[PDB]
């Protein structure tokens, strides 16, 4: 929902990476949310139980 | 230069109840850091190395 000037293409975050973009073919404001959510947690009781 | 005597003394006659506030840290921010998503962002040869 930001204010992209027509030359402004790349939104940067505080972490200085790519945040918000625009298609060079069609003028449109986009937002990016990265994939690879978290890790694997395993719950188990005692094996003898 | 607080005075001092041989046969005289100073005894309090009235008091004051003061509230003192201490601040102690207890919990650091718990942090889990994955290594592969940190180092090798979307790669195979990086993980093989
Ligand atoms: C207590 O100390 C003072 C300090 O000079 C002295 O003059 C006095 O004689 C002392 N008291 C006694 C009982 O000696
Ligand atoms: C003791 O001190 C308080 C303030 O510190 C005062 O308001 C009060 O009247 C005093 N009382 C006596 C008996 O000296």
């Amino acid at each position: 929902n930001k204010k992209f000037l027509p030359f402004q293409q790349f939104g940067r975050d505080i972490a200085d990476t790519t945040d918000a973009v625009r298609d060079p073919q069609t003028l449109e404001i986009l937002d990016i949310t990265p994939c690879s959510f978290g890790g694997v947690s395993v719950i188990t009781p005692g094996t003898n139980t | 230069s607080v005075a001092y005597s041989n046969n005289s003394i100073a005894i309090p006659t009235n008091f004051t109840i003061s509230v003192t506030t201490e601040i102690l840290p207890v919990s650091m921010t718990k942090t889990s850091v994955d290594c592969t998503m940190y180092i090798c962002g979307d790669s195979t040869e990086c993980s093989n190395l």
